[PDB]
Protein backbone atom coordinates (compact mmCIF):
# COMPACT_ATOMS: atom_id res chain seq x y z
CA UNK A 1 0.00 0.00 0.00
CA UNK A 2 2.89 2.65 0.74
CA UNK A 3 6.05 2.54 2.95
CA UNK A 4 5.54 5.25 6.26
CA UNK A 5 5.74 8.72 5.80
CA UNK A 6 8.82 9.69 8.33
CA UNK A 7 10.75 12.70 7.18
CA UNK A 8 14.62 11.60 6.63
CA UNK A 9 17.03 14.51 7.19
CA UNK A 10 21.01 15.05 7.50
CA UNK A 11 22.24 18.53 8.76
CA UNK A 12 24.50 20.45 5.79
CA UNK A 13 27.48 20.29 8.51
CA UNK A 14 27.57 16.98 8.96
CA UNK A 15 27.55 15.68 5.31
CA UNK A 16 31.17 15.98 4.55
CA UNK A 17 31.07 14.99 0.92
CA UNK A 18 31.26 17.19 -2.29
CA UNK A 19 28.40 18.54 -3.55
CA UNK A 20 27.68 17.18 -7.56
CA UNK A 21 25.54 18.70 -9.80
CA UNK A 22 24.01 16.68 -13.16
CA UNK A 23 24.16 19.42 -16.45
CA UNK A 24 21.34 17.74 -18.08
CA UNK A 25 20.20 19.29 -21.36
CA UNK A 26 19.37 22.60 -22.73
CA UNK A 27 16.08 23.14 -24.06
CA UNK A 28 15.10 26.00 -26.28
CA UNK A 29 16.50 27.53 -29.54
CA UNK A 30 19.41 30.11 -29.56
CA UNK A 31 19.73 33.68 -30.65
CA UNK A 32 19.10 33.07 -34.42
CA UNK A 33 21.49 33.70 -36.67
CA UNK A 34 21.27 38.02 -37.30
CA UNK A 35 23.19 38.28 -40.48
CA UNK A 36 22.82 42.25 -39.61
CA UNK A 37 25.63 41.59 -36.96
CA UNK A 38 27.86 39.16 -38.98
CA UNK A 39 27.97 42.10 -41.38
CA UNK A 40 29.30 44.36 -38.96
CA UNK A 41 31.60 41.49 -37.48
CA UNK A 42 32.66 39.07 -39.77
CA UNK A 43 34.27 37.11 -36.64
CA UNK A 44 30.76 36.25 -36.10
CA UNK A 45 30.16 33.72 -38.70
CA UNK A 46 33.27 31.85 -37.23
CA UNK A 47 31.42 31.28 -34.25
CA UNK A 48 29.54 28.49 -32.86
CA UNK A 49 26.05 30.08 -33.69
CA UNK A 50 27.01 30.30 -37.30
CA UNK A 51 28.68 26.98 -37.58
CA UNK A 52 26.06 24.33 -36.49
CA UNK A 53 22.54 23.93 -35.34
CA UNK A 54 24.26 22.41 -32.14
CA UNK A 55 27.70 24.02 -31.41
CA UNK A 56 29.39 22.05 -28.86
CA UNK A 57 28.59 24.21 -25.54
CA UNK A 58 30.04 23.28 -22.24
CA UNK A 59 28.76 24.98 -19.19
CA UNK A 60 30.70 26.28 -16.05
CA UNK A 61 28.84 25.93 -12.53
CA UNK A 62 30.71 27.80 -9.94
CA UNK A 63 29.06 28.51 -5.96
CA UNK A 64 28.91 31.80 -4.96
CA UNK A 65 27.75 32.74 -1.46
CA UNK A 66 27.59 36.54 -0.26
CA UNK A 67 28.08 37.59 -3.84
CA UNK A 68 31.69 36.18 -3.60
CA UNK A 69 32.86 32.21 -5.47
CA UNK A 70 33.52 29.71 -2.87
CA UNK A 71 36.08 28.13 -5.02
CA UNK A 72 36.49 27.85 -9.15
CA UNK A 73 34.47 26.95 -11.77
CA UNK A 74 34.08 23.61 -13.00
CA UNK A 75 33.40 22.96 -16.38
CA UNK A 76 31.63 19.95 -17.39
CA UNK A 77 33.79 17.91 -20.02
CA UNK A 78 33.70 18.07 -24.02
CA UNK A 79 30.71 16.36 -25.45
CA UNK A 80 29.62 16.90 -29.26
CA UNK A 81 26.34 17.75 -30.46
CA UNK A 82 24.84 17.31 -33.17
CA UNK A 83 20.94 17.84 -32.65
CA UNK A 84 20.52 18.32 -29.46
CA UNK A 85 22.47 20.04 -26.03
CA UNK A 86 22.70 16.57 -23.84
CA UNK A 87 25.90 16.67 -21.21
CA UNK A 88 24.08 14.35 -19.27
CA UNK A 89 27.25 14.94 -16.91
CA UNK A 90 28.01 15.00 -13.17
CA UNK A 91 29.91 17.54 -11.84
CA UNK A 92 31.52 17.03 -8.41
CA UNK A 93 31.99 20.87 -7.37
CA UNK A 94 34.99 21.95 -5.44
CA UNK A 95 32.64 22.56 -2.37
CA UNK A 96 31.19 20.21 0.29
CA UNK A 97 28.29 20.95 2.12
CA UNK A 98 29.94 21.88 5.44
CA UNK A 99 31.32 24.66 3.08
CA UNK A 100 27.93 25.91 1.97
CA UNK A 101 26.44 28.69 3.67
CA UNK A 102 22.57 29.39 3.59
CA UNK A 103 22.88 31.97 0.81
CA UNK A 104 25.36 29.27 -1.68
CA UNK A 105 23.90 29.65 -5.39
CA UNK A 106 25.11 27.86 -7.86
CA UNK A 107 25.71 30.13 -11.11
CA UNK A 108 25.66 28.38 -14.47
CA UNK A 109 27.13 29.58 -17.89
CA UNK A 110 26.47 27.86 -21.18
CA UNK A 111 29.70 28.87 -23.10
CA UNK A 112 30.31 28.78 -27.08
CA UNK A 113 33.01 29.28 -28.95
CA UNK A 114 33.72 32.58 -30.68
CA UNK A 115 36.48 32.56 -33.39
CA UNK A 116 39.92 31.28 -31.72
CA UNK A 117 40.75 31.61 -27.92
CA UNK A 118 37.48 33.56 -26.59
CA UNK A 119 34.28 32.25 -25.46
CA UNK A 120 30.76 34.05 -25.86
CA UNK A 121 28.25 33.56 -22.79
CA UNK A 122 25.62 31.61 -24.32
CA UNK A 123 23.48 32.36 -20.94
CA UNK A 124 23.59 32.06 -17.62
CA UNK A 125 21.44 31.04 -14.66
CA UNK A 126 21.49 31.10 -11.11
CA UNK A 127 19.73 28.80 -8.55
CA UNK A 128 19.85 28.99 -4.78
CA UNK A 129 21.13 25.61 -3.63
CA UNK A 130 19.11 25.72 -0.24
CA UNK A 131 15.44 26.11 -0.41
CA UNK A 132 13.27 28.63 0.85
CA UNK A 133 13.67 26.86 4.38
CA UNK A 134 16.79 26.06 4.46
CA UNK A 135 16.78 22.32 2.30
CA UNK A 136 19.15 21.67 -0.08
CA UNK A 137 17.41 21.20 -3.52
CA UNK A 138 16.29 17.80 -4.40
CA UNK A 139 16.12 15.89 -7.87
CA UNK A 140 15.38 17.64 -11.61
CA UNK A 141 15.42 21.11 -11.49
CA UNK A 142 14.70 23.28 -15.04
CA UNK A 143 16.46 26.94 -14.78
CA UNK A 144 15.46 29.67 -16.78
CA UNK A 145 18.50 30.92 -18.67
CA UNK A 146 19.45 34.59 -19.76
CA UNK A 147 20.59 34.76 -23.11
CA UNK A 148 23.71 36.37 -23.78
CA UNK A 149 24.95 36.91 -20.44
CA UNK A 150 26.94 34.73 -17.48
CA UNK A 151 25.67 33.64 -14.48
CA UNK A 152 25.65 36.06 -11.80
CA UNK A 153 26.48 35.27 -8.36
CA UNK A 154 26.23 38.54 -7.08
CA UNK A 155 23.55 38.58 -3.90
CA UNK A 156 20.57 39.08 -4.97
CA UNK A 157 21.21 37.30 -8.62
CA UNK A 158 20.48 38.88 -11.46
CA UNK A 159 19.97 35.92 -13.27
CA UNK A 160 17.41 34.02 -11.27
CA UNK A 161 16.66 30.25 -12.60
CA UNK A 162 13.79 30.17 -10.07
CA UNK A 163 2.25 30.06 -17.06
CA UNK A 164 4.05 27.63 -17.59
CA UNK A 165 6.56 28.01 -14.65
CA UNK A 166 3.43 27.43 -12.22
CA UNK A 167 2.43 24.27 -14.57
CA UNK A 168 5.48 22.81 -14.96
CA UNK A 169 5.84 22.59 -11.31
CA UNK A 170 1.94 21.18 -11.02
CA UNK A 171 3.48 18.74 -13.81
CA UNK A 172 6.01 17.80 -12.11
CA UNK A 173 3.98 16.67 -8.81
CA UNK A 174 1.41 14.97 -10.97
CA UNK A 175 4.41 13.20 -12.13
CA UNK A 176 5.87 12.55 -8.81
CA UNK A 177 2.51 11.69 -7.29
CA UNK A 178 2.04 14.39 -5.01
CA UNK A 179 -0.91 15.37 -7.24
CA UNK A 180 -4.31 12.86 -7.11
CA UNK A 181 -4.56 11.12 -10.49
CA UNK A 182 -7.77 11.73 -12.42
CA UNK A 183 -7.00 9.64 -15.99
CA UNK A 184 -10.70 11.23 -17.75
CA UNK A 185 -9.01 14.83 -16.54
CA UNK A 186 -5.26 14.70 -16.92
CA UNK A 187 -5.95 13.50 -20.32
CA UNK A 188 -8.08 16.52 -21.26
CA UNK A 189 -6.05 19.26 -18.75
CA UNK A 190 -2.93 17.88 -19.80
CA UNK A 191 -3.44 18.72 -23.65
CA UNK A 192 -4.10 22.04 -23.12
CA UNK A 193 -0.92 22.65 -20.84
CA UNK A 194 0.91 21.10 -24.09
CA UNK A 195 -1.10 23.94 -26.36
CA UNK A 196 0.44 26.42 -23.41
CA UNK A 197 3.97 24.97 -23.73
CA UNK A 198 3.75 25.91 -27.79
CA UNK A 199 2.67 29.07 -27.46
CA UNK A 200 5.51 30.26 -25.17
CA UNK A 201 8.00 28.28 -27.30
CA UNK A 202 7.01 30.27 -30.27
CA UNK A 203 6.34 33.83 -27.94
CA UNK A 204 9.98 33.67 -26.47
CA UNK A 205 13.59 32.39 -26.92
CA UNK A 206 13.48 30.71 -23.95
CA UNK A 207 16.06 28.42 -23.02
CA UNK A 208 15.85 25.88 -19.88
CA UNK A 209 19.03 24.21 -18.43
CA UNK A 210 17.76 21.22 -16.57
CA UNK A 211 20.11 19.96 -13.71
CA UNK A 212 19.64 17.35 -11.15
CA UNK A 213 20.97 17.46 -7.48
CA UNK A 214 22.03 14.08 -5.81
CA UNK A 215 19.97 11.66 -3.75
CA UNK A 216 21.41 10.84 -0.03
CA UNK A 217 20.13 7.23 0.13
CA UNK A 218 20.79 5.54 3.64
CA UNK A 219 19.15 1.61 3.55
CA UNK A 220 16.86 3.06 0.65
CA UNK A 221 15.83 5.70 2.92
CA UNK A 222 15.75 9.49 1.49
CA UNK A 223 17.54 12.26 3.60
CA UNK A 224 17.19 15.80 2.62
CA UNK A 225 20.21 18.32 3.47
CA UNK A 226 18.90 20.90 5.53
CA UNK A 227 21.69 23.36 6.06
CA UNK A 228 22.45 23.67 9.94
CA UNK A 229 25.93 24.96 11.28
CA UNK A 230 27.58 22.87 13.91
CA UNK A 231 26.07 23.76 17.93
CA UNK A 232 23.33 24.97 16.67
CA UNK A 233 21.69 23.23 18.91
CA UNK A 234 23.79 24.80 21.68
CA UNK A 235 21.03 27.79 22.76
CA UNK A 236 23.06 29.79 25.25
CA UNK A 237 22.48 29.68 28.89
CA UNK A 238 21.30 33.11 28.76
CA UNK A 239 20.76 34.37 32.61
CA UNK A 240 19.14 37.52 33.60
CA UNK A 241 21.27 38.19 37.05
CA UNK A 242 22.47 41.41 37.91
CA UNK A 243 23.17 40.95 41.44
CA UNK A 244 26.36 41.54 41.48
CA UNK A 245 28.10 41.71 38.09
CA UNK A 246 26.19 44.76 37.24
CA UNK A 247 28.54 45.04 33.68
CA UNK A 248 29.46 42.06 31.95
CA UNK A 249 32.78 41.63 30.40
CA UNK A 250 32.85 39.02 27.46
CA UNK A 251 36.84 39.06 27.52
CA UNK A 252 36.82 38.92 30.97
CA UNK A 253 39.01 35.45 31.90
CA UNK A 254 40.64 35.35 28.28
CA UNK A 255 43.86 35.38 27.40
CA UNK A 256 45.35 38.77 26.57
CA UNK A 257 46.31 38.25 22.90
CA UNK A 258 48.26 41.39 22.08
CA UNK A 259 50.84 40.84 24.96
CA UNK A 260 51.39 37.23 23.66
CA UNK A 261 51.94 38.56 20.29
CA UNK A 262 54.35 41.10 21.91
CA UNK A 263 55.71 38.14 23.59
CA UNK A 264 56.11 36.04 20.66
CA UNK A 265 58.20 39.00 18.95
CA UNK A 266 60.02 40.41 22.09
CA UNK A 267 60.88 37.12 23.45
CA UNK B 1 43.23 34.41 58.79
CA UNK B 2 44.20 33.71 55.47
CA UNK B 3 42.08 35.68 53.06
CA UNK B 4 41.06 32.07 51.55
CA UNK B 5 40.03 30.98 54.90
CA UNK B 6 37.00 33.16 54.86
CA UNK B 7 35.54 31.58 51.84
CA UNK B 8 35.63 28.15 53.40
CA UNK B 9 32.43 29.30 55.25
CA UNK B 10 30.64 30.21 52.63
CA UNK B 11 28.77 28.11 49.69
CA UNK B 12 27.74 30.86 47.72
CA UNK B 13 31.06 32.12 46.35
CA UNK B 14 33.79 30.36 45.53
CA UNK B 15 37.34 31.53 46.54
CA UNK B 16 39.59 32.31 43.16
CA UNK B 17 42.94 34.52 43.75
CA UNK B 18 43.57 37.24 46.67
CA UNK B 19 44.44 40.90 45.24
CA UNK B 20 46.08 41.92 48.44
CA UNK B 21 45.81 41.62 51.61
CA UNK B 22 46.34 45.07 54.36
CA UNK B 23 45.22 45.07 57.90
CA UNK B 24 42.36 47.36 56.70
CA UNK B 25 40.89 44.95 54.15
CA UNK B 26 41.92 41.44 52.83
CA UNK B 27 40.85 41.31 49.01
CA UNK B 28 40.08 37.95 47.20
CA UNK B 29 38.47 37.42 44.13
CA UNK B 30 35.86 35.18 44.18
CA UNK B 31 34.15 33.23 41.45
CA UNK B 32 30.13 33.19 41.67
CA UNK B 33 27.12 32.43 39.40
CA UNK B 34 27.40 35.81 38.01
CA UNK B 35 31.08 36.34 37.13
CA UNK B 36 34.05 36.71 38.91
CA UNK B 37 33.66 39.16 42.25
CA UNK B 38 36.11 41.29 44.40
CA UNK B 39 35.46 40.50 48.46
CA UNK B 40 36.57 42.85 50.78
CA UNK B 41 37.09 40.30 54.21
CA UNK B 42 37.00 43.09 57.06
CA UNK B 43 38.31 41.48 60.14
CA UNK B 44 35.94 42.40 62.58
CA UNK B 45 38.31 42.37 65.97
CA UNK B 46 36.59 44.69 68.17
CA UNK B 47 32.57 43.68 68.47
CA UNK B 48 31.98 46.77 70.15
CA UNK B 49 32.52 49.18 66.94
CA UNK B 50 28.99 49.63 65.43
CA UNK B 51 28.93 48.40 61.55
CA UNK B 52 25.44 49.68 61.44
CA UNK B 53 26.95 52.53 60.19
CA UNK B 54 28.89 51.50 57.54
CA UNK B 55 26.32 49.13 56.20
CA UNK B 56 23.14 52.42 56.07
CA UNK B 57 25.93 54.65 54.06
CA UNK B 58 26.65 51.06 51.42
CA UNK B 59 23.05 50.54 51.20
CA UNK B 60 23.00 54.12 50.56
CA UNK B 61 25.68 54.63 48.12
CA UNK B 62 24.21 51.45 46.39
CA UNK B 63 20.80 53.04 45.75
CA UNK B 64 22.22 56.47 44.78
CA UNK B 65 24.99 54.93 42.49
CA UNK B 66 22.50 52.26 40.74
CA UNK B 67 22.22 54.33 37.65
CA UNK B 68 25.56 56.21 38.08
CA UNK B 69 27.09 54.45 34.48
CA UNK B 70 31.07 54.98 35.48
CA UNK B 71 30.65 54.46 39.01
CA UNK B 72 30.43 50.68 41.11
CA UNK B 73 29.27 50.88 44.74
CA UNK B 74 29.61 47.85 46.62
CA UNK B 75 26.59 45.40 45.91
CA UNK B 76 26.22 44.04 49.30
CA UNK B 77 27.73 43.85 52.21
CA UNK B 78 27.23 41.44 55.30
CA UNK B 79 28.26 42.11 58.98
CA UNK B 80 28.50 38.52 60.04
CA UNK B 81 29.10 36.55 57.06
CA UNK B 82 32.16 34.53 59.39
CA UNK B 83 30.87 35.95 62.60
CA UNK B 84 34.58 37.49 62.90
CA UNK B 85 34.32 38.87 59.69
CA UNK B 86 32.25 42.06 57.34
CA UNK B 87 32.57 41.69 53.83
CA UNK B 88 32.18 43.86 50.49
CA UNK B 89 30.68 42.63 47.50
CA UNK B 90 31.48 43.88 43.80
CA UNK B 91 31.97 42.68 40.46
CA UNK B 92 35.85 42.23 39.62
CA UNK B 93 36.63 44.32 36.32
CA UNK B 94 39.53 43.93 33.72
CA UNK B 95 41.92 45.81 34.88
CA UNK B 96 41.95 48.80 37.42
CA UNK B 97 43.99 51.83 35.58
CA UNK B 98 47.72 51.35 37.68
CA UNK B 99 47.55 47.78 35.83
CA UNK B 100 46.26 48.93 32.82
CA UNK B 101 48.72 51.72 32.46
CA UNK B 102 51.22 49.01 32.19
CA UNK B 103 49.38 45.88 30.40
CA UNK B 104 49.40 45.93 26.43
CA UNK B 105 48.01 47.27 23.97
CA UNK B 106 49.28 50.41 25.72
CA UNK B 107 46.43 53.08 26.27
CA UNK B 108 46.88 55.91 23.17
CA UNK B 109 46.54 59.10 23.71
CA UNK B 110 42.82 58.95 22.87
CA UNK B 111 42.45 56.44 25.07
CA UNK B 112 43.74 58.10 28.02
CA UNK B 113 41.92 61.13 26.84
CA UNK B 114 38.76 58.55 26.74
CA UNK B 115 39.75 57.50 30.54
CA UNK B 116 40.01 60.80 32.21
CA UNK B 117 36.90 61.98 30.49
CA UNK B 118 34.89 58.93 31.88
CA UNK B 119 36.71 59.52 35.34
CA UNK B 120 35.27 62.92 35.18
CA UNK B 121 32.12 61.65 34.29
CA UNK B 122 32.11 58.49 37.06
CA UNK B 123 32.97 61.35 39.66
CA UNK B 124 30.00 64.10 37.93
CA UNK B 125 27.66 61.18 37.88
CA UNK B 126 28.41 60.13 42.07
CA UNK B 127 28.69 63.87 42.74
CA UNK B 128 25.19 64.45 41.41
CA UNK B 129 23.55 61.22 42.70
CA UNK B 130 25.02 62.70 46.31
CA UNK B 131 27.74 60.75 46.67
CA UNK B 132 31.69 61.06 47.04
CA UNK B 133 34.47 59.11 46.37
CA UNK B 134 36.72 59.74 49.62
CA UNK B 135 39.58 58.11 47.90
CA UNK B 136 39.98 58.33 44.32
CA UNK B 137 43.22 56.57 43.03
CA UNK B 138 44.36 55.00 39.55
CA UNK B 139 44.21 51.00 41.73
CA UNK B 140 40.14 52.42 42.23
CA UNK B 141 39.27 53.78 38.68
CA UNK B 142 38.63 49.97 36.91
CA UNK B 143 38.76 49.35 32.97
CA UNK B 144 36.49 46.84 31.14
CA UNK B 145 38.56 45.55 28.37
CA UNK B 146 36.72 47.79 26.22
CA UNK B 147 38.22 50.67 28.15
CA UNK B 148 34.33 51.81 30.16
CA UNK B 149 35.79 53.32 33.00
CA UNK B 150 33.92 51.93 36.54
CA UNK B 151 35.00 53.94 39.69
CA UNK B 152 34.77 51.85 42.32
CA UNK B 153 35.77 50.83 46.54
CA UNK B 154 33.95 54.27 47.27
CA UNK B 155 35.77 55.44 50.51
CA UNK B 156 32.84 55.99 52.62
CA UNK B 157 34.21 53.99 55.91
CA UNK B 158 36.95 55.98 55.27
CA UNK B 159 37.88 59.28 57.60
CA UNK B 160 37.17 62.18 55.74
CA UNK B 161 39.94 64.08 57.60
CA UNK B 162 43.35 62.91 58.47
CA UNK B 163 45.80 64.43 61.07
CA UNK B 164 48.81 65.63 59.26
CA UNK B 165 51.05 64.86 62.54
CA UNK B 166 50.10 61.13 62.50
CA UNK B 167 50.37 59.30 59.53
CA UNK B 168 49.03 56.06 61.57
CA UNK B 169 45.27 57.33 60.28
CA UNK B 170 46.84 57.72 56.07
CA UNK B 171 48.51 54.11 56.38
CA UNK B 172 45.73 52.25 57.39
CA UNK B 173 42.89 53.18 55.20
CA UNK B 174 45.21 54.92 52.75
CA UNK B 175 47.86 53.64 50.52
CA UNK B 176 46.83 49.87 50.68
CA UNK B 177 49.19 49.62 47.46
CA UNK B 178 52.15 50.59 50.08
CA UNK B 179 53.35 53.39 47.12
CA UNK B 180 52.99 56.00 49.75
CA UNK B 181 51.12 58.07 47.06
CA UNK B 182 48.76 60.29 48.30
CA UNK B 183 45.99 62.16 45.83
CA UNK B 184 43.99 62.76 49.45
CA UNK B 185 43.09 66.49 49.07
CA UNK B 186 45.17 68.73 51.44
CA UNK B 187 42.57 70.35 53.14
CA UNK B 188 41.30 66.51 54.47
CA UNK B 189 44.63 66.93 56.57
CA UNK B 190 44.40 68.65 59.80
CA UNK B 191 45.72 68.94 63.48
CA UNK B 192 33.48 62.65 61.05
CA UNK B 193 33.32 65.22 58.84
CA UNK B 194 31.27 65.40 55.46
CA UNK B 195 33.53 64.69 52.20
CA UNK B 196 33.43 67.44 49.80
CA UNK B 197 32.85 67.00 45.78
CA UNK B 198 36.55 69.10 45.81
CA UNK B 199 38.02 66.59 47.76
CA UNK B 200 37.21 64.43 45.03
CA UNK B 201 38.73 66.70 42.88
CA UNK B 202 41.92 66.86 43.90
CA UNK B 203 41.77 63.31 43.92
CA UNK B 204 40.56 62.49 40.42
CA UNK B 205 43.13 65.67 38.93
CA UNK B 206 45.99 63.54 40.61
CA UNK B 207 44.54 60.27 38.88
CA UNK B 208 44.65 61.99 35.83
CA UNK B 209 48.10 62.95 36.16
CA UNK B 210 49.39 59.85 36.91
CA UNK B 211 47.44 58.09 33.70
CA UNK B 212 49.06 61.16 31.67
CA UNK B 213 52.61 60.45 33.75
CA UNK B 214 52.54 56.69 32.87
CA UNK B 215 52.27 55.92 36.46
CA UNK B 216 54.82 58.69 38.14
CA UNK B 217 52.62 59.50 40.90
CA UNK B 218 51.87 63.44 40.99
CA UNK B 219 52.24 63.00 45.09
CA UNK B 220 53.17 60.77 47.74
CA UNK B 221 52.50 61.71 52.13
CA UNK B 222 55.76 64.11 52.12
CA UNK B 223 54.80 65.68 48.50
CA UNK B 224 51.54 66.29 49.54
CA UNK B 225 52.01 67.65 53.01
CA UNK B 226 54.37 70.03 51.26
CA UNK B 227 52.00 71.33 48.83
CA UNK B 228 49.71 71.48 51.72
CA UNK B 229 52.45 73.95 53.42
CA UNK B 230 52.92 75.60 50.09
CA UNK B 231 56.89 74.10 50.00
CA UNK B 232 56.31 72.12 47.10
CA UNK B 233 54.32 71.82 43.75
CA UNK B 234 54.58 68.90 41.36
CA UNK B 235 56.10 71.02 38.50
CA UNK B 236 58.31 67.91 37.34
CA UNK B 237 55.88 65.39 37.48
CA UNK B 238 53.50 67.89 35.62
CA UNK B 239 55.98 68.09 33.24
CA UNK B 240 55.65 64.42 32.36
CA UNK B 241 51.99 65.09 31.44
CA UNK B 242 52.62 65.12 27.63
CA UNK B 243 49.34 66.94 26.54
CA UNK B 244 49.44 70.81 27.32
CA UNK B 245 45.53 70.49 28.16
CA UNK B 246 45.42 67.77 30.30
CA UNK B 247 48.66 69.28 31.99
CA UNK B 248 46.34 72.52 33.22
CA UNK B 249 43.07 70.36 33.21
CA UNK B 250 45.48 68.43 36.43
CA UNK B 251 47.20 71.88 37.66
CA UNK B 252 43.44 73.22 37.85
CA UNK B 253 42.04 70.14 39.38
CA UNK B 254 45.07 69.39 42.05
CA UNK B 255 44.86 73.64 43.11
CA UNK B 256 45.37 74.10 46.84
CA UNK B 257 42.76 76.19 47.73
CA UNK B 258 39.63 73.81 47.39
CA UNK B 259 37.47 77.41 46.47
CA UNK B 260 38.82 76.78 43.32
CA UNK B 261 38.68 73.60 42.09
CA UNK B 262 35.32 73.16 39.98
CA UNK B 263 32.77 70.49 39.81
CA UNK B 264 33.68 67.48 37.50
CA UNK B 265 30.88 68.39 34.82
CA UNK B 266 32.39 72.33 34.92
CA UNK B 267 35.77 70.46 33.83
CA UNK B 268 33.85 68.63 31.39
CA UNK B 269 32.42 72.28 30.05
CA UNK B 270 35.57 73.96 29.91
CA UNK B 271 37.37 70.96 28.45
CA UNK B 272 35.00 69.84 25.63
CA UNK B 273 36.39 69.68 22.20
CA UNK B 274 40.11 71.07 24.09
CA UNK B 275 41.11 67.95 25.89
CA UNK B 276 37.91 65.94 25.11
CA UNK B 277 37.19 65.22 21.85
CA UNK B 278 33.71 66.40 21.12
CA UNK B 279 32.82 62.76 19.73
CA UNK B 280 33.09 61.85 23.38
CA UNK B 281 30.27 63.93 24.50
CA UNK B 282 28.03 63.42 21.47
CA UNK B 283 28.86 59.92 20.17
CA UNK B 284 30.78 57.78 21.63
CA UNK B 285 29.86 58.12 26.41
CA UNK B 286 25.87 57.81 25.05
CA UNK B 287 26.69 54.43 22.45
CA UNK B 288 28.98 52.96 24.18
CA UNK B 289 26.93 53.09 27.25
CA UNK B 290 24.30 50.50 25.86
CA UNK B 291 27.32 47.85 26.64
CA UNK B 292 27.64 49.17 30.42
CA UNK B 293 25.79 48.62 33.52
CA UNK B 294 22.95 46.40 34.17
CA UNK B 295 23.23 45.80 29.93
CA UNK B 296 22.33 42.28 29.24
CA UNK B 297 24.24 42.19 25.35
CA UNK B 298 26.29 39.58 24.69
CA UNK B 299 29.31 38.87 22.74
CA UNK B 300 27.64 37.66 19.82
CA UNK B 301 24.98 40.38 20.25
CA UNK B 302 27.71 43.17 20.77
CA UNK B 303 29.05 42.23 17.66
CA UNK B 304 25.80 41.90 15.64
CA UNK B 305 24.78 45.44 17.29
CA UNK B 306 28.52 47.04 16.24
CA UNK B 307 27.95 45.93 12.78
CA UNK B 308 24.55 46.78 11.92
CA UNK B 309 25.44 50.07 13.24
CA UNK B 310 28.60 50.10 11.64
CA UNK B 311 27.54 52.73 9.17
CA UNK B 312 26.51 54.92 11.92
CA UNK B 313 29.53 54.75 13.95
CA UNK B 314 31.95 55.61 11.06
CA UNK B 315 29.66 58.73 10.19
CA UNK B 316 29.76 59.88 13.88
CA UNK B 317 33.26 59.07 14.90
CA UNK B 318 34.91 59.74 10.89
CA UNK B 319 32.54 61.98 8.86
N1 LIG C 1 41.64 44.13 37.57
C1 LIG C 1 41.11 44.34 38.75
N2 LIG C 1 41.92 44.56 39.82
C2 LIG C 1 41.39 44.79 41.02
C3 LIG C 1 40.04 44.80 41.20
N3 LIG C 1 39.82 45.03 42.51
C4 LIG C 1 40.99 45.19 43.14
N4 LIG C 1 41.97 44.98 42.23
C5 LIG C 1 43.41 45.13 42.37
O1 LIG C 1 43.88 44.63 43.60
C6 LIG C 1 44.38 45.73 44.32
C7 LIG C 1 44.00 45.50 45.77
O2 LIG C 1 42.64 45.79 45.95
P1 LIG C 1 42.09 47.09 46.68
O3 LIG C 1 41.93 46.82 48.14
O4 LIG C 1 40.81 47.56 46.08
O5 LIG C 1 43.29 48.08 46.38
P2 LIG C 1 43.04 49.64 46.44
O6 LIG C 1 42.42 50.19 45.20
O7 LIG C 1 44.34 50.26 46.81
O8 LIG C 1 41.98 49.59 47.62
P3 LIG C 1 41.52 50.80 48.52
O9 LIG C 1 42.64 51.42 49.26
O10 LIG C 1 40.43 50.37 49.43
O11 LIG C 1 40.90 51.76 47.59
C8 LIG C 1 43.84 46.98 43.68
O12 LIG C 1 44.77 48.01 43.76
C9 LIG C 1 43.72 46.60 42.27
O13 LIG C 1 44.96 46.82 41.67
C10 LIG C 1 39.21 44.58 40.12
O14 LIG C 1 38.00 44.57 40.22
N5 LIG C 1 39.76 44.36 38.89
C1 LIG D 1 28.11 45.43 57.22
C2 LIG D 1 28.94 46.63 56.81
C3 LIG D 1 30.40 46.29 56.64
C4 LIG D 1 31.27 47.53 56.52
C5 LIG D 1 32.72 47.20 56.19
C6 LIG D 1 33.67 48.35 56.47
C7 LIG D 1 33.88 48.65 57.94
C8 LIG D 1 35.14 49.47 58.16
C9 LIG D 1 35.37 49.80 59.62
C10 LIG D 1 36.63 50.60 59.90
C11 LIG D 1 37.02 50.53 61.36
C12 LIG D 1 38.32 51.24 61.70
C13 LIG D 1 38.88 50.80 63.04
C14 LIG D 1 40.21 51.45 63.44
O1 LIG D 1 40.31 52.68 63.26
O2 LIG D 1 41.07 50.70 63.94
MG1 LIG E 1 40.07 49.34 46.63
Amino acid sequence: MGEAEKFHYIYSCDLDINVQLKIGSLEGKREQKSYKAVLEDPMLKFSGLYQETCSDLYVTCQVFAEGKPLALPVRTSYKAFSTRWNWNEWLKLPVKYPDLPRNAQVALTIWDVYGPGKAVPVGGTTVSLFGKYGMFRQGMHDLKVWPNVEADGSEPTKTPGRQMSRLAKLTKAHRQGHMVKVDWLDRLTFREIEMINESEKRSSNFMYLMVEFRCVKCDDKEYGIVYYEKDGDESSPILTSFELVKVPDPQMSMENLVESKHHKLAR
Amino acid sequence: LSVESYFSDIHDFEYDKSLGSTRFFKVARAKHREGLVVVKVFAIQDPTLPLTSYKQELEELKIRLNSAQNCLPFQKASEKASEKAAMLFRQYVRDNLYDRISTRPFLNNIEKRWIAFQILTAVDQAHKSGVRHGDIKTENVMVTSWNWVLLTDFASFKPTYLPEDNPADFNYFFDTSRRRTCYIAPERFVDRGELKRAMDIFSAGCVIAELFTEGVPLFDLSQLLAYRNGHFFPEQVLNKIEDHSIRELVTQMIHREPDKRLEAEDYLKQQRGNAFPEIFYTFLQPYMAQFAKETFLSADERILVIRKDLGNIIHNLCG
